[PDB]
């Protein structure tokens, strides 16, 4: 089969900057070669054919070249709407192969986390679980730490996080951290907080709650 | 011109048969031009599993040759894929599509939207959808920031909107985490404090597998 490689892997781009991606095959392609976007979240679309050969409804800022086993796509003006994986793919020869794709990230300037701590509902309460659910929202860059103390106590297992990818609008990472502890855990412990360090600031953001108040 | 759209369950169990049908319209499927599927797994890899010419011949890629079947029916203007003997291995986001058969005059690759099929052994199962509001001792600030905890359901995926789609901007849903066969996410949402509790503020939550909508409202702690 026909590999297809791409680079780089990952990339960042300010914006208005111009962009290029680069894929390889392992032998001639004869420029049977399409070039797909995904923006977060979304569907597969096709961009580029034949190489060189825009969409309709691609706006003129992408642009396909090479030929042979070389191959590449232009951004000119990066947006923030450009945000995604870009994947090469041939079909010159079956099986038609793709890309293993290159993500298309946009830098910006750094942004603190905005923090909140959410208590367990009643309902979840009446059940026997107990989760307190931490945001840490609309930070750049991506890299952040969030640490939980239980009644001072640094805890680490019980603890589910999760990012999201880069909002569209403002380019800000968020994410989520999730402790979870039974009715009974939760009940024998007065103070919960939620901790984030990010390269913003040399002291952390704490947030916190006490179940007696 | 052309639109096409694929459907099937979203659950399948390992060992079965997965199957999905691409609906095709305003272009026949006997006319021109190659009817593809692909997929995509976790992780991002991409995958061509073959295709069905507008003259009936199918191409299959190596890797599946034994276990993929695509046909037609030329009547509804669908075509189908059959997968079998799946392992948890084809959980992956399944495409349909058109490509041109031949190289001149030349043809533009045309993907559908997707529709993810899990493959697992573990019981459909709903969320339960919990509020997250402040604690009554937190501070009112310029903005409040609310959300919904959306756990223990399966599989994949889930929606959340706020107050019915309204509210779109200051809203972000985190990808879900899986644990013991159940997967848990939540979402946020950031309005004037001004606003809320004044204002009514609702998450909508949507769980296809089990055909499932729930609304919660967001209430004040005391």
């Amino acid at each position: 089969q026909i590999v297809m490689t791409q680079s780089p892997f990952s990339m960042y781009a300010t914006l208005g900057e111009r962009v290029t991606i680069t894929c390889k095959a392992s032998q001639d392609i004869y420029s049977y070669l399409s070039w797909l976007q995904q923006k977060p979240g979304k569907s597969l679309k096709t961009l580029i054919y034949r190489a060189n050969r825009l969409i309709t409804g691609v706006p003129s800022r992408f642009s396909g070249s090479g030929s042979g086993q070389d191959y590449s796509l232009t951004i000119s003006s990066l947006e923030y709407e450009d945000m995604g994986i870009y994947y090469c793919l041939q079909y010159d020869e079956f099986p038609y192969t793709f890309g293993g794709g290159t993500k298309l990230e946009m830098k910006r300037a750094d942004a603190a986390p905005t923090v909140s701590i959410f208590p367990p509902s009643s309902e979840q309460l009446t059940s026997g679980g107990a989760s307190v659910v931490c945001f840490l929202n609309n930070f750049y860059p991506k890299d952040i730490n969030v640490k939980w103390k239980i009644d001072g106590s640094e805890r680490q297992n019980g603890v589910l996080n999760s990012w999201t990818d880069q909002d569209s609008k403002d380019s800000t990472y968020s994410m989520s951290s999730t402790l979870t502890l039974t009715k009974d855990e939760y009940e024998r412990h007065n103070s919960y907080t939620c901790e984030a360090t990010h390269k913003t600031s040399t002291s952390p953001i704490v947030k916190s709650f006490n179940r007696n108040e | 011109e052309v639109q096409l759209q694929e459907s099937g369950p979203g659950l399948v169990k390992p060992s079965q048969s997965l199957s999905l049908t691409c609906t095709v319209t305003g272009y026949s499927i006997t006319s021109d031009y190659a009817w593809n599927w692909i997929r995509q797994f976790p992780g991002n890899k991409l995958e061509w599993m073959g295709y069905i010419s507008y003259s009936g011949t199918t191409s299959y890629n190596p890797s599946l040759k034994s276990r993929i079947s695509i046909t037609r029916d030329t009547s509804k203007n669908q075509f189908f894929l059959q997968l079998n003997s799946v392992t948890t291995e084809d959980t992956a986001t399944y495409y349909c599509g058109r490509t041109g058969v031949y190289r001149y005059p030349e043809r533009a690759p045309y993907w559908g939207q997707g529709t993810l099929v899990t493959v697992s052994a573990a019981k459909t199962t709903p969320p339960s959808v919990y509020p997250l509001a402040p604690g009554s001792a937190a501070q009112t600030n310029s903005m409040v920031t609310l959300g919904c905890l959306v756990k223990g359901y399966f599989p994949e995926p889930v929606t959340v909107t706020w107050n019915s789609g309204s509210l779109s901007s200051g809203v972000h849903t985190f990808p879900a985490v899986l644990q013991s066969d159940l997967y848990t996410l939540s979402s946020s949402v950031t309005v004037p404090s001004s606003t809320w509790p004044s204002e009514t503020v609702t998450c909508n939550v949507a769980h296809p597998a089990s055909s499932t909508k729930v609304d919660k409202k967001i209430v004040p702690r005391d």
